[PDB]
RNA sequence: CCCAUAUCCGCAGCAGGUCUCCAAGGUGAACAGCCUCUGGCAUGUUGGAACAAUGUAGGUAAGGGAAGUCGGCAAGCCGG
RNA sequence: UGCUUCUGGGUCGGGGUUUCGUACGUAGCAGAGCAGCUGCUGCGAUCUAUUGAAAGUCAGCCCUCGACACAAGGGUUUGU
């Protein structure tokens, strides 16, 4: 079974969990929960939010 | 062969969905759903893939003030799929149709849910995307 | 006059006396009819509702739109450690019913089952069967026992067996076991009886009773909800906003001249804690308990042919409000009745399952062991550590 | 053995969870007085006014989540009453409740 | 001496009624609303434990948006 | 439903989980700038590092076998 990846956070979405948003111009996004989905719909930037994956990647944290 | 599964219908009778094809119609006032028996004090309710009777409220005047068939191609309410997904679109939209299924228009602006493509071939042909 | 528009009745009259159930453990009101052809077996068991989770299996049903397409589908775990047989009981068919003719108990009985007798195990002297036990170790008693066996063989028609649970093998709080008469179905009474006689004081795992993809019934007490009004009890209409004496009522409870109020009118009262039988639940999987061997224990129950991991069904943080399933368990399709930590009675089906949906074989691809104590996003603690990396607490 | 004292800590956040606003600090005092009644089998309990003020430190709606306390069992003073030993409850200011065990403090 | 949610009139220590004087800080246009100091009080003829229904008074609701109803009553939107 | 099989539950602590989103302090030749003193030193919303940090988490979540105390008891009745 294909495991998707949250379009906002970057975590792994398992078969049962999350949702999908289909915008009027294609561009389907997968979401892990209504925290990601709401930070997306609010038009937040995943790179300025400490817990996302694009943040840890930008600031090179971890390793 | 394959039969339409049930989805979380979310378009009561009175919904004004936008008209996602190039027939010059801008709206679709849903006036009743096809295939609904009913119940005391229970509005009919259409979902993705359900044929309905609608009415163009704004658009070309040769389409207004009359009843039309239509098919809901995108609903905003989150419906579940048997494969364990919950999908929903950015807007409600449907296309106009004749009683045998052929689209009155030519193109479809935007996606078309696979619950509507598996079911209406002449809408999947004029489709732009799927799901 | 007549009702203007037709509406069907609100709620069923077939479950009518909606009262608090008079028993906590579900009662097999009827066992499957026995044929002397089938070999000797049992007809019911006893498990405890752990929790629910997803399942990704490949669907095989030619003609359906999901043929050979993975579908996510909820299941329910019922932890079922093996039952201990502690006595047999025979019945005679009389023109007044089915009278119980004789009961016989085994020599030794656990303190688990002996707790079921006393309403207070703390103030008691624990004397149950203390004089009965001295029948299994002397000719004066052994003779009488063999008599009481050749009698049940001569007369009894139905043979049931008494089998209690093992309550120490569970993560619950109560130590007092649950007893139950499981009817032995099979051959002639002589062979049905010299079977249970061998199994006195023995353990019966679920493999001996239920298989896989086997449709069964679940008998148990609905989860209780208290003194609920008529809108919650019978799901009647809610009156409009301008109603003076409250709006979550039934406006008319009867005509004039039927000068009572009838038994089919929706009225407020107890809701939940009823006794329900829910039929046609498919056994997706009879998992296996933990076990030590070569010092290392094997816990991987939720690993499938496709997953190939080392995770048990236990979600991250254990099942909520229940604990850790470390025993055998069955995986039933879909919800079952009751609440968590509730003893369900799993009964063999009373019908002849001849249907593609009943005879479908099951092959799970993936079992979901994320946490249920919130929107958990990690299957295993290993996968979580290997994703988050090292934290500050290290 | 009969006159003993020892420090505890009381997770008020769980002994109070659920009660309404205007009755939290009160239920927290009734639950301190009952806690000391359990840990020391004396019906006479006596809550110091510093522990009172420390429970009502924030307000009536926001009682501290834990609290470090010093239960001291004492001989009944004048007016020998049906009780022979009473339990004085005393506050203990603490900067963190991490790895704080029940300590058997002595004189 | 009281001059009013207990000294007056309403049968009463009655949520009603009954004529005036003085009039701080912050916010703000403001004697508006909200917090505070001087001064006053102990919740308005009782407490404890529970947290069912039905109420009373506030709230929030996916999708739809008056299809409800005699009627957009009520609520909501708007607000400087 | 539990209430001495050196055990048993209870409180506290610890671990798992999980929710929100990176604590106080300190460091900074990061900061629109401004001022004083002849580069230095101050004011300065915000930023970065320490920091997926801090905080909470069963009262109706899961595991402890970590400390502490406790638990062999009380009252009323019942006979073929
Ligand atoms: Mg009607
Ligand atoms: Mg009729
Ligand atoms: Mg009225
Ligand atoms: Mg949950
Ligand atoms: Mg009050
Ligand atoms: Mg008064
Ligand atoms: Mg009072
Ligand atoms: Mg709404
Ligand atoms: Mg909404
Ligand atoms: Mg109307
Ligand atoms: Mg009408
Ligand atoms: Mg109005």
């Amino acid at each position: 079974m294909k495991v998707e990846l949250c379009s906002f956070s970057g975590y792994k979405i398992y078969p049962g969990h999350g949702r999908r948003y289909a915008r009027t111009d294609g561009k389907v996004f997968q979401f892990l929960n209504a925290k990601c989905e709401s930070a997306f719909l609010s038009k937040r930037n995943p790179r300025q939010i400490n817990w996302t994956v694009l943040y840890r990647r930008k600031h090179k944290k971890g390793q | 062969s394959g039969a339409k599964f049930r989805i979380s219908l979310g378009l009561p009778v009175g919904a004004v969905i936008n008209c996602a094809d190039n027939t010059g119609a801008k709206n679709l006032y849903i006036i009743s759903v096809k295939g609904i028996k009913g119940r005391l004090n229970r509005l009919p309710a259409a979902g993705v893939g359900d044929m309905v009777m609608a009415t163009v409220k704004k658009g070309k005047p040769e389409l207004r003030k009359k009843v039309h068939p239509a098919v809901v191609i995108r609903q905003r309410k989150s419906y579940r799929r048997k494969d364990g997904v919950f999908l929903y679109f950015e807007d409600n939209a449907g296309v106009i149709v004749n009683n045998k299924g052929e689209m009155k228009g030519s193109a479809i602006t935007g996606p078309v849910a696979k619950e509507c493509a598996d079911l209406w071939p002449r809408i999947a042909s004029n489709a732009g995307s799927i799901a | 006059s007549h009702r203007k528009f037709s509406a069907p009745r609100h709620g069923s009259l077939g479950f009518l006396p909606r009262k608090r159930s008079s028993r906590h453990r579900g009662k097999v009101k009827s066992f499957p009819k026995d044929d002397p052809s089938k070999p000797v077996h049992l007809t019911a068991f006893l498990g405890y509702k752990a929790g629910m989770t997803h399942i990704v299996r490949e669907v095989d049903r030619p003609g359906s739109k999901v043929n050979k397409k993975e579908v996510v589908e909820a299941v329910t775990i019922v932890e079922t450690p093996p039952m201990v047989v502690v006595g047999i009981v025979g019945y005679v068919e009389t023109p007044r019913g089915l009278r119980t003719f004789k009961t016989v108990f085994a020599e030794h009985i656990s303190d688990e089952c002996k707790r079921r007798f006393y309403k207070n195990w703390h103030k008691s002297k624990k004397k149950a069967f203390t004089k009965y036990c001295k029948k299994w170790q002397d000719d004066a008693g052994k003779r009488q026992l063999d008599k009481d066996f050749s009698s049940m063989k001569k007369y009894c028609q139905v043979i049931r067996v008494l089998a209690h649970t093992q309550m120490r093998l569970l993560p619950l709080r109560q130590k007092k076991a649950h007893l139950m008469e499981i009817q032995v179905n099979g051959g002639t009474v002589a062979e049905k009886l010299d079977w249970a006689r061998e199994r006195l004081e023995q353990q019966v795992p679920v493999s001996q009773v239920f298989g896989q993809d086997e449709m069964i019934d679940v008998i148990g007490v609905t989860k209780g909800k208290g003194y609920k009004g008529v809108t919650s009890r019978w799901h009647t209409k809610k009156l409009p906003r301008k109603t003076h004496r409250g709006l979550r009522k039934v406006a008319c409870i009867g005509a004039w001249h039927p000068a009572r109020v009838a038994f089919s009118v929706a009225r407020a009262g107890q809701k939940g804690y009823h006794h329900r039988t829910e039929i046609n639940k498919k056994i997706y999987k009879i998992g296996q308990g933990y076990l030590i061997k070569d010092g290392k224990l094997i816990k991987n129950n939720a690993s499938t042919d496709y997953d190939l991991s080392d995770k048990s069904i236990n979600p991250l943080g254990g099942f909520v409000h229940y604990g850790e399933v470390t025993n055998d368990f069955v995986m039933l399709k879909g919800c079952v009745v009751g609440t968590k930590k509730r003893v369900l009675t799993l009964r063999k089906s009373l019908l002849v399952q001849t249907k593609r949906r009943a005879l479908e074989k099951i092959d799970l691809k993936f079992i979901d062991t994320t946490s249920k104590f919130g929107h958990g996003r990690f299957q295993t603690v290993e996968e979580k550590k290997a994703f988050m990396g090292p934290l500050k607490k290290d | 053995n009969e006159v003993v004292t020892r420090e505890y800590t009381i997770n008020i956040h769980k002994r109070i969870h659920g009660v309404g606003f205007k009755k939290r600090a009160p239920r927290a005092l009734k639950e301190i007085r009952k806690f000391a009644m359990k840990e020391m089998g004396t019906p006479d309990v006596r809550i110091d006014t510093r522990l009172n003020k420390a429970v009502w430190a924030k307000g009536i709606r926001n009682v501290p989540y834990r609290i470090r306390v010093r239960l001291s069992r004492k001989r009944n003073e004048d007016e020998d009453s049906p009780n022979k030993l009473y339990t004085l409850v005393t506050y203990v200011p603490v900067t963190t409740f991490k790895n704080l065990q029940t300590v058997n403090v002595d004189e």
